[PDB]
């Protein structure tokens, strides 16, 4: 299963990871320890995505979600209870990569503990309905993921280019699709 | 192997084994091994300075060639000067400062193998090891560590770096001897030559050179 | 050995007993056929448009003299040109000197030029062992002077179409100086009035 | 046989090869993984320049002329470079790794019961070849293939050459000498665009 059918993957990558296609011509994964970062960044980045694009539209079922920014706390008021709790969290997080299970139990209420996990895969609280079952989820979750981290560079330069959101956009491509492309 | 003038054998001193070794150095200079050393890291260094400022011109003039902003390189010192609050003196003495410790560290890994190494600066032991004349590498010099990859990855990627490298430079000194011959920018030297190239050459203006 | 012996050497050069630098027999049997090439292009190059324009098959913009095509600015420049004529001869010096120097290091290493890769042609330019007769698909397509004899025959054939060439070119320049026209207006006005149109003259 | 009475043939064109004539006086064939590449590419050519050549005269007697292209096929503009880069890109690729791997590609990627049969590397037959025309006389084809090709690459080659220098589609180029050979010829035309 591979990005290029007939190609042979780089020796680096052998299927064992969630949508391993075979894809680093520039041997980003080549080194254990980068690979070992590059996973995270990789689920963590379409995490944020998939909760981005996911967001932009269901908020535009409006107005420009790009000059959203222009929405009852002043602006550093919030900017601040948003830097302790992602500082907080974010910390925690990056010390499961700084050593594998240094942290899994509540400080306060240390009675919980969040049981033996892989890395950026974490569960315990956070697998509640513990859903659809073992890697395949992970790798709907990669693919899912990806186009959802593509689709935000679109969003991104669909507004830096027509000026409209996304839904927008297409309804203008299908207006007259022959015209609404890059190439015109 | 490949030569710079087929048929002529490339001197004794060049095995085959450095990147971009094409049997070049009609003039003997880098004959002894040390001082050949120290030419491979004057010609990198030479060539990443020159690929940055290369990369560093080609996009600015673009930026300039593309909204009435962004200025020539030639007088684009001045204007981030005069425009912005900033002074030369210090600039070129701040410079000095970085350039001076960032260098004069690289100055004692020349001579020295591992020297820096010793973790004798901010416990930044493994770092500033050694590895190969010319690339130092560790998380800091290669991050994504593509140093600390694969054997064969790397290698074309010395060759990759050494070529751009030596055509950067090249690159580099033709703007720097086109603003000279022709007094404008470099998508105005090339926009010029691109709607009439038969005529607008140096045979029109820009002499022997 | 050498092609073209009819045995002319008042000035002892090819005698091989303590020769050096340039006034070598391998050397110079090869600048006599180099030479002997080019004149004949030259002989042939030089009076072709004054031949065929005056045919009628040129414009009348083309149909120049030799000397007046802006070799030499000054007995005339032409102007109906891809371009100047030093933006060509930039394009020419580029071209010369990879297709002079490729040749050079034949002469100077039988095999060189077989080895080191050049976008396929690598496997043509092989050579001969013989510096002045490379052959080869390249410069023998239809691999003439197939036998030993046929083949010293045509090298007989070439030295001395040359060597009258040579002569040729030694005539349409001396020729142009006294004249001041093109050896084909000499010849045409030397078959109305040959005694009239003449050295002494 | 051969291309030229007195030449003898190289060592790489064996004659194996369908429409193989000892013609490389270049020795562009002398590397074996050249000659696998350029017989794609002469392959490539020759199929193009053959609906190409097709194209122009099927389309000259129902109407210089080919040169000529933009609004005019009920068409007041429509832009569409899109459609062919994304098609073109995603059918030449497919040939790319056919090449690139002999075999990989054989498949359906979507419906994968579907299969165009090992063929030769740019002969790829079944759905490319309906017309049961597999077996029976395949190099004599293929010499077919290469010759019509040749013919059709330097016709082409022809046609412009004309529709410059004279400004003629290749039928009126034809019937521009019907009237007046002596008096309209290339030494009229050199000539001009
Ligand atoms: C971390 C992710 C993040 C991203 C990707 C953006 C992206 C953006 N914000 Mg937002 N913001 C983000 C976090 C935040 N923003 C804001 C507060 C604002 C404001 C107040 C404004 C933006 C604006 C913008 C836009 C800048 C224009 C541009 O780049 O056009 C190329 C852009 C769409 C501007 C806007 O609305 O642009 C029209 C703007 O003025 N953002 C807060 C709360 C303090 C954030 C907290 O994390
Ligand atoms: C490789 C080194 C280098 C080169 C070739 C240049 C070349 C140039 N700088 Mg720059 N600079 C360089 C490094 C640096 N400059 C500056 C800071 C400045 C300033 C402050 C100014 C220049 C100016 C100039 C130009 C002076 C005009 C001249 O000499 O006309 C003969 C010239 C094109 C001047 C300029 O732009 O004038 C038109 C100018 O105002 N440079 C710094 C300090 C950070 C540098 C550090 O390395
Ligand atoms: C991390 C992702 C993310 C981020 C940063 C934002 C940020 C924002 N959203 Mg939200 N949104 C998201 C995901 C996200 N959205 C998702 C997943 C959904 C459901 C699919 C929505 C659905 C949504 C709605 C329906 C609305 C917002 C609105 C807003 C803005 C109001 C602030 C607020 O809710 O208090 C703010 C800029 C509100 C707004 O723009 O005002 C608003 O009405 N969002
Ligand atoms: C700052 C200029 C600089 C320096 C210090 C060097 C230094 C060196 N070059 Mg050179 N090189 C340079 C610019 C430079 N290069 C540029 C601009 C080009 C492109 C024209 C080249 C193209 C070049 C070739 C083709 C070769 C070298 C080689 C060498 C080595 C031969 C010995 C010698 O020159 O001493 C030496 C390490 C030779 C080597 O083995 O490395 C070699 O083959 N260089
Ligand atoms: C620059 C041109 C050129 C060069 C390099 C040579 C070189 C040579 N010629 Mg000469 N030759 C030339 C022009 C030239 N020829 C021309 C224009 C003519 C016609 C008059 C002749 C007519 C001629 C004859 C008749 C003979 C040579 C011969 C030779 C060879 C020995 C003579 C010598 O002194 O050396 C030598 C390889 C001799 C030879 O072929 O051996 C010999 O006998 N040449
Ligand atoms: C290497 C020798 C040589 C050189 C330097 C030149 C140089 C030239 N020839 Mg050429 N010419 C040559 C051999 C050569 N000729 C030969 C051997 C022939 C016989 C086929 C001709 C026949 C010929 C013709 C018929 C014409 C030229 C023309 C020209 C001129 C323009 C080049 C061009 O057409 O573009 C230029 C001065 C053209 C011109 O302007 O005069 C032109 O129409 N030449
Ligand atoms: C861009 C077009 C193109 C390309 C890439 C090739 C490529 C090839 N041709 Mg060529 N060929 C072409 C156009 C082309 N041909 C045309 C237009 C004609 C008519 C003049 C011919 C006539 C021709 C002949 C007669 C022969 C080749 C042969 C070959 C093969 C060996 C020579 C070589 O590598 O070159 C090679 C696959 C040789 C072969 O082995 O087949 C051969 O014998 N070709
Ligand atoms: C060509 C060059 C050096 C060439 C040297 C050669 C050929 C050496 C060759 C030989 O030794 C060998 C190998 C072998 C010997 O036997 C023979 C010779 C022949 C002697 C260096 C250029 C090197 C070029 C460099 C480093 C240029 C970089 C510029 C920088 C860093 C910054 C400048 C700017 O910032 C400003 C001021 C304003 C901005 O707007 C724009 C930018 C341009 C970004
Ligand atoms: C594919 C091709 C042309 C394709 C054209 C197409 C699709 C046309 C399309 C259209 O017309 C239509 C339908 C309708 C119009 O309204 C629009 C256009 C757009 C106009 C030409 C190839 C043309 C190809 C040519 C001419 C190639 C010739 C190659 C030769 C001679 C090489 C020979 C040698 O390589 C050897 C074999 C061996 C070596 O040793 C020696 C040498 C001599 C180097
Ligand atoms: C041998 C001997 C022997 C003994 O011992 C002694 C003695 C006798 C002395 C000696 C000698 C002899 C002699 C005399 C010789 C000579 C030679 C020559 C003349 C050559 C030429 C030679 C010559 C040559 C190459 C030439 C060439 C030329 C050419 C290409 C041309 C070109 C051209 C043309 C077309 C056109 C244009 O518009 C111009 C030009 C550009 C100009
Ligand atoms: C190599 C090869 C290979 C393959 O295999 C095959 C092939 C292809 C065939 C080949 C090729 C070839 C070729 C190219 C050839 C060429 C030739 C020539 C050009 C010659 C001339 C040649 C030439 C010549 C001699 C010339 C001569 C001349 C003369 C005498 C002159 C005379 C004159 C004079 C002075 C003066 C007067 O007033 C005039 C006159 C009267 C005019």
């Amino acid at each position: 299963p591979l990005w290029l059918p007939g190609s042979t993957p780089p020796a680096h990558l052998k299927g064992d990871l969630p949508g391993d296609f075979g894809f680093d011509p520039l041997g980003l994964g080549a080194n254990a320890e980068s690979l070992k970062w590059f996973k995270e960044s990789e689920l963590v980045h379409s995490r944020w995505a998939m909760a981005a694009v996911a967001g932009i539209l269901v908020q535009e079922i409006d107005v420009f979600w790009y000059n959203a920014g222009k929405e009852p706390l002043g602006p550093l008021g919030l900017l601040a209870v948003e830097f302790f709790l992602m500082h907080w969290v974010e910390v925690r997080r990056w010390q499961d990569l700084r050593k594998p299970g240094s942290v899994d139990q509540d400080p306060i209420f240390s009675q919980y503990k969040l049981p033996p996990h892989e890395v950026g895969y974490p569960g315990g609280v956070f697998a509640p309905f513990i859903p659809g079952d073992l890697a395949e989820l992970k790798v709907k979750e990669i693919k899912n993921g990806r186009l959802a981290m593509l689709a935000f560079v679109g969003f991104v330069m669909a507004a830096q280019v027509t000026g409209k959101g996304p839904i927008a956009a297409l309804q203008e491509h299908l207006a007259d699709p022959w015209g609404t492309t890059i190439f015109s | 192997r490949p030569v710079w003038f087929p048929g002529n054998p490339p001197p004794a001193h060049l095995d085959g084994s450095l990147a971009g070794d094409y049997g070049f150095d009609p003039l003997f200079l880098g004959q002894e091994p040390q001082t050949l050393k120290w030419y491979v890291q004057a010609e990198l260094v030479h060539g990443r300075f020159a690929m940055l400022g290369a990369a560093g011109i080609i996009l600015t003039s673009i930026g300039a060639k593309v909204g009435l902003g962004f200025p020539e390189w030639y007088d684009a010192g001045k204007v981030v000067v005069e425009k912005n609050n900033i002074d030369f003196p210090t600039l070129m003495v701040i410079q000095f400062y970085l350039m001076g410790w960032a260098e004069t560290k690289r100055w004692y890994d020349f001579k020295n193998p591992g020297s820096q190494a010793d973790g004798s600066f901010l416990g930044f032991t493994e770092e500033f090891k050694g590895l190969e004349n010319g690339y130092p590498g560790g998380r800091f010099f290669d991050p994504m560590g593509l140093s600390r990859g694969d054997a064969a990855k790397y290698q074309e990627y010395k060759q990759k770096e050494v070529k751009n490298g030596r055509l950067a430079m090249i690159a580099c000194l033709g703007f720097a001897a086109q603003y000279a011959a022709t007094g404008k920018g470099p998508l105005d030297n090339l926009a010029d030559h691109l709607a009439d190239p038969n005529h607008v050459n140096f045979a029109t203006n820009g002499v022997s050179n | 050995s050498l092609p073209g012996d009819f045995g002319f050497d008042p000035l002892g050069l090819l005698d091989p007993v303590n020769s050096g630098g340039f006034i070598e027999p391998k050397w110079l049997q090869y600048s006599e056929v180099i030479h002997a090439r080019w004149a004949m292009l030259g002989a042939a190059g030089c009076i072709a448009p004054e031949v065929l324009g005056a045919a009628g098959l040129i414009p009348d913009a083309t149909n120049i003299k030799w000397f007046e095509s802006g070799v030499i600015p000054p007995a005339g420049s032409y102007n109906g040109y891809w371009a100047d004529p030093y933006t060509i001869f930039f394009v020419e010096i580029v071209a010369m000197q990879f297709a002079e120097l490729r040749r050079l290091q034949d002469f100077r290493y039988p095999g060189s030029m077989g080895q080191q890769y050049f976008l396929g042609l690598e496997a043509i330019f092989k050579g001969s062992g013989d510096a002045a007769y490379p052959g080869g698909p390249f410069f023998n397509l239809f691999n003439l002077g197939k036998t030993e004899a046929a083949m010293k025959e045509l090298k007989l054939k070439e030295i001395k179409n040359g060597r009258l060439a040579m002569l040729a070119m030694l005539g349409y320049g001396a020729q142009a100086v006294m004249t001041g026209k093109g050896p084909f207006q000499n010849l045409v006005e030397h078959l109305a009035d040959p005694v009239n149109n003449n050295i002494l003259t | 046989k051969l291309w030229a009475p007195g030449v003898v043939a190289p060592e790489y064109l064996k004659g194996d090869l369908a429409g193989d004539y000892g013609w490389d006086p270049l020795g562009l064939g002398a590397d074996p993984t050249a000659l696998k590449w350029y017989r794609q590419s002469e392959l490539q050519h020759a199929r193009w320049a053959m609906l190409g050549v097709a194209g122009v005269l099927v389309q000259e007697i129902v109407k210089a002329g080919l040169p000529q292209n933009l609004p005019e096929p009920f068409t007041n503009i429509n832009m569409l470079l899109a459609w062919e880069f994304i098609l073109m890109h995603w059918v030449e690729v497919r040939r790319w790794q056919d090449y690139k791997n002999f075999g990989s590609v054989n498949e359906d990627p979507i419906f994968k019961g579907n299969k165009v049969p090992n063929p030769e590397m740019g002969y790829p037959g079944g759905i490319f070849d309906p017309f049961g025309f597999s077996k029976g006389n395949l190099k004599e084809l293929q010499t077919k293939e290469i010759k019509n090709g040749r013919l059709a690459m330097i016709a082409y080659m022809a046609f412009i050459l004309q529709a410059q220098a004279t400004g003629k589609g290749p039928l009126a180029a034809l019937s521009a000498h019907l009237s007046n050979p002596f008096g309209n010829n290339i030494l009229k035309n050199i000539g001009t665009c």
